């Protein structure tokens, strides 16, 4: 290997990004539920 | 190689001088001393004591030892320990 | 899922705090927007208006 | 609970102050929001308003 | 597509966060602008005005 | 084992996160009580 | 009381000034909030209003 | 076109972000200025005003 | 080649910019669809 | 024991935190008195 | 008086300016608060109101 | 024209960005000032007010 | 006159500029305060109000 | 004229930018103050109001 | 040659400025078209 | 003894704090007089 | 000659200032024209 | 004697503070005159 | 003579201050003129 600017290897950067992708998916799924609840109970889109 | 998703090329591939898109020249070289497009001269030299325009003296010298225009004393003596003005005890650490 | 090598060039101790902070600030701002520009969100908080 | 390794890439002296500070700022913002967009919160502090 | 060498003189840990951050900030500002200077955008959120 | 960007070992990072998780649970528990008190005394959700 | 080791990962010259400063900022914000959203606090400072 | 040597004394990682950022900030400020001091710009966004 | 101010080689800088260009094109593609939907549903340009 | 990220030993961090805990207790105690005085002289909770 | 050792962990060049500065900011804020929420303070500066 | 040695004590990468930025900020401020405190500047942009 | 040793622990390039700057900021604030909460200060600048 | 040695303890790349910047900021503030608290300054820019 | 304050040689600084000048000219051309469209459609200059 | 995080010894840190305590007491004394004058001349507490 | 705080020699400093002086003069010239145009077309000074 | 945290000796710091004390006395005297003038001409205290 | 905190010798600092003093005197002279012009044309002090 050779030094990246940050010092994370390509593999360590990919393992870090798995958490970032999974975090975005979890945030999205919760936000989808929050939008469904906001639709169900607010006058939005009614 | 980065495959992308939005078609190819993603970057331009030529080499050498930058073939900028908005005609030429892109810059003006200098062979030497900068000449103002606002003409000349540009600078007034310093060759000794700074020439004021606002008369002289420009500073008042101090002999490594200040004395104020509010006279004296400017500080209190302080030896052995601090002297408090607000009485004692002054600390109560464990 | 193809950007994974960004952490080889952006410091994790910078990009992750800025990512989580920015997402949170956006969420705060969207709440304050809907709160300022709807009647019903304020009304939901006011409830019976005791 | 699975993000425990974040402290290997994000400096604790950075993430912990930012986390505790952000939670505090969010709490303050929610209080000011409800305080401005409701009547009962102001009424609660005013009480008898004598 | 010809500026590709900009990353040889501007630090990626500086330019990329500033780029992604600014693009996000611009989008936020454009939303607030339209929200503050139009009626239909607020009307869309207010819906039935329940 | 290998050196990390922050200097903490994986074991030290997991120990630190336990305090973060515990603190988040404590904060959540107190927040739940505060919402219950607010629901009882304020006109919200009535 | 179980957080005593936080100072091994958060610099005291950072966490302590931020802690003392945050507490003071919160106190100031609470005073300004009550002062703005209540009548009696302002009336107390006016007193006779002479 | 004669200032080319500026990058020998001003760091590119500083001057380039400040240049591109300032130009963008000015463009935003001009749009907000025209938007807040004219009637036709807001009317254009409202369109039919439905 | 020679060392640059940021430490990235010309090849590394070009591979980085490919993500920036592709990202800009993806952002533009989504933004175009957002403008189309905004037109189809908002009174803008009507 | 080994060098911490801040340089303070476990004993020094614990001795430092004692002042933080005591400080929070002193602040809390004075705040309770201030709340009591406020309750007595202000129309709050009346 | 029992906190005398705080300066062993908080840098004097940081804590001393931040202390004196924060104290001054509080004093400024208190003067502005009383000035904004009272009549007699403004009345004192107007005097004869000439 | 006699201050040419300022760059020997003030770093060019500091003073030059601050100079260009300050001049641009002053210009922006003067435009906003005249735009706010005059009628004709707004009228010029509004034109026929179509 | 007994604090003279403060410069052995507070960096002069930090505290001394911050002292002069703070004193100036305070003076500016006191002028703006009296200008906003009085009539005679504004009246003095208007003079004959020609 | 007796403070000439200030530059032995205050860094010129800090004190000189701060001095020139502060004096400029002060001038901007004084212009905005007189502009906001007088009629003739605005009238001068408005002229005939054509 | 000698080490510059930024580390870029005069030749490298000139090639960088070529992109800055080109960028300014491109930005100017797009701005000119934007101003022409504003004149054609807005009541400005009418 | 060992080097503290700030470089000040215990004796130096305590001698510094003596000025902070004295300075606080002097500030308090002046503030108390300022409050007395405010009470005597303003309508507060009347 | 001797080292300078900025690492820029006297000759380089005087040459740098030439661009600053010329830039100020060019800014002043453009500003003078802008003021003349503003006077001709605006009601200012009328 | 030992190297202080700032590098200034006790003597150099005391000589520096003389300018700070004198500066404060100069500022205070000027401010006293400004208050006398503001009193004589403004309606304050009248 | 010894190395100062900033690096400027006593002679270099005194020479720098001459430009600061002359710069202040020039700013003052210009400001005095601007005040006279403002007085002659504005209703201030009239
Ligand atoms: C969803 C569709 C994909 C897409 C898929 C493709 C495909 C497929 C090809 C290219 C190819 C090209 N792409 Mg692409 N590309 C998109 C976005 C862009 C954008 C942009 C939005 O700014 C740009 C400037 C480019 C640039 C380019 C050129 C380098 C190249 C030749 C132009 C062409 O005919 O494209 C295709 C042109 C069009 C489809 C006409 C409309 C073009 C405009 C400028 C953008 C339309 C975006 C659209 C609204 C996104 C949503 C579409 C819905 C999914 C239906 N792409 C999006 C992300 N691109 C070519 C290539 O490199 O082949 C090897 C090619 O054949
Ligand atoms: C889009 C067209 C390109 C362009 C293409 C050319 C061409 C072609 C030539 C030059 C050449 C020159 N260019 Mg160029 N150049 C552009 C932008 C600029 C700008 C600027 C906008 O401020 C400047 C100052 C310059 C500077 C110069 C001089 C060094 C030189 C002589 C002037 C000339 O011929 O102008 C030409 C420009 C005009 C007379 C007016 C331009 C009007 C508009 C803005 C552009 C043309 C219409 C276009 C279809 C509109 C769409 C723009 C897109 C939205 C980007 N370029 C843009 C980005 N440039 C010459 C050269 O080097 O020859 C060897 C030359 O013949
Ligand atoms: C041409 C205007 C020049 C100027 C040119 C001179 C000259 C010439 C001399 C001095 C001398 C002196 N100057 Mg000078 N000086 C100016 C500004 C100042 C200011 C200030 C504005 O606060 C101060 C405090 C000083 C300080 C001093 C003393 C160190 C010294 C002795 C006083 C004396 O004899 O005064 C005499 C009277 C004055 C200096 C005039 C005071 C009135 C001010 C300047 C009026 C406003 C501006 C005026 C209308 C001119 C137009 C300015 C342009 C628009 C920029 N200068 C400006 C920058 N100065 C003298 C000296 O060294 O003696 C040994 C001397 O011979
Ligand atoms: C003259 C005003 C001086 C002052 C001069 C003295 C003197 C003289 C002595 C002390 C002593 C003491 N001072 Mg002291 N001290 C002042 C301010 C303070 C303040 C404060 C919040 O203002 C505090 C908490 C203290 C603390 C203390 C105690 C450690 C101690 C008394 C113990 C005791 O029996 O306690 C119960 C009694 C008290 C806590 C009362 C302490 C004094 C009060 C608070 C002073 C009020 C000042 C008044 C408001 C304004 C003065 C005018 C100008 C603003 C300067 N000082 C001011 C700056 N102090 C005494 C001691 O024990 O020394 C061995 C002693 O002899
Ligand atoms: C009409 C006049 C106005 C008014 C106008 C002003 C203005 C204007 C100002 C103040 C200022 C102050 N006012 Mg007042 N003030 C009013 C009425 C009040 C009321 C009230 C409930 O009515 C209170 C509580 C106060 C209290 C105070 C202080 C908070 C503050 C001075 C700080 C000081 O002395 O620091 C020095 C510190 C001390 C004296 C404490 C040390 C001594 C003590 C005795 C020792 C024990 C310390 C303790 C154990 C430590 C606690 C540890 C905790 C863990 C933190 N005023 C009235 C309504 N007041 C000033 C200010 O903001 O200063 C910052 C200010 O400028
Ligand atoms: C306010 C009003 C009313 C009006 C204001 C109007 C106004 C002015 C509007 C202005 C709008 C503007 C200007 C909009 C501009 C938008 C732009 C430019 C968008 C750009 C998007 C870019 C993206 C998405 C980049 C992604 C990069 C990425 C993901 C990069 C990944 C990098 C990696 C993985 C490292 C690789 C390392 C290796 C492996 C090579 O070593
Ligand atoms: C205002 C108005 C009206 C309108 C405005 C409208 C508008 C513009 C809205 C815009 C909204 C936007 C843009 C929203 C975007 C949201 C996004 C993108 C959310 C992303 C969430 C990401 C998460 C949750 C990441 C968690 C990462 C995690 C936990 C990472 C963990 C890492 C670890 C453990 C280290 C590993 C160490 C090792 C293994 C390597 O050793
Ligand atoms: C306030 C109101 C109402 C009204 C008043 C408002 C007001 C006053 C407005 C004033 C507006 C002004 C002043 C506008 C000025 C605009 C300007 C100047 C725009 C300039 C744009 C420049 C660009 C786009 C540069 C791109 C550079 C780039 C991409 C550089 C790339 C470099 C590379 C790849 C080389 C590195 C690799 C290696 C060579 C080492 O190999
Ligand atoms: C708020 C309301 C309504 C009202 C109240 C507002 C209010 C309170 C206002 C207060 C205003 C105040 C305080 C104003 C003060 C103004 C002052 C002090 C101006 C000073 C100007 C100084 C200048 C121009 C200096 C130029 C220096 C220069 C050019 C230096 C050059 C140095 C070089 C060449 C290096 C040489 C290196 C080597 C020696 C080695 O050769
Ligand atoms: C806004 C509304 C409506 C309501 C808000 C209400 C509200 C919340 C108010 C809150 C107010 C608060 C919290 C006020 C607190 C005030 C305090 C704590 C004041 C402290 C003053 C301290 C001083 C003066 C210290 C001087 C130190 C000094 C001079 C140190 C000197 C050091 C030296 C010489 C170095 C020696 C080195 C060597 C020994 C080696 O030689
Ligand atoms: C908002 C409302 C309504 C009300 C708000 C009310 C309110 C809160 C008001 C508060 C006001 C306050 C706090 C005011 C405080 C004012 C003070 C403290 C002024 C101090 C002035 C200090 C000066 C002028 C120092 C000059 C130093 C100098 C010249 C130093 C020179 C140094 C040298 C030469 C170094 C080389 C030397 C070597 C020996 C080493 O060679
Ligand atoms: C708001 C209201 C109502 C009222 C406010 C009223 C008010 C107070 C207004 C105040 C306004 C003021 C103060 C305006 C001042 C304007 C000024 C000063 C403009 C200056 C422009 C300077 C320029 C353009 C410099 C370009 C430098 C350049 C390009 C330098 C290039 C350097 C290079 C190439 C390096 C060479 C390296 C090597 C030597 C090795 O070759």
């Amino acid at each position: 290997a050779d030094k990246t600017l940050t010092g994370l290897t390509v593999e360590e950067s990919e393992e870090l990004h798995k958490h970032v992708i999974d975090g975005t998916r979890i945030f999205g799924a919760i936000a989808i539920v929050a939008h469904f609840l906001a639709y169900v109970y607010s006058p939005w889109l009614h | 190689e980065y495959k992308g998703h939005s078609g190819h090329p993603l970057i331009l591939k030529q080499e050498g001088e930058y073939k900028g898109y908005s005609g030429e020249p892109l810059i003006l070289k200098q062979e030497g001393e900068y000449k103002g497009y606002s003409g000349t001269p540009l600078i007034l030299e310093q060759k000794g004591e700074y020439q004021s325009f606002s008369g002289t003296p420009l500073i008042l010298k101090q002999e490594g030892e200040y004395r104020g225009f509010s006279g004296a004393p400017l500080i209190l003596k302080q030896d052995g320990e601090y002297k408090s003005f607000s009485g004692y005890p002054l600390l109560l650490n464990i | 899922m193809n950007q994974a090598r960004i952490w080889t060039v952006v410091k994790p101790t910078v990009g992750l705090p800025l990512l989580l902070g920015s997402v949170t600030v956006i969420a705060i701002l969207v709440h304050f927007a809907v709160l300022s520009h709807t009647t019903w969100f304020s009304k939901y908080w006011n409830g019976k208006a005791a």
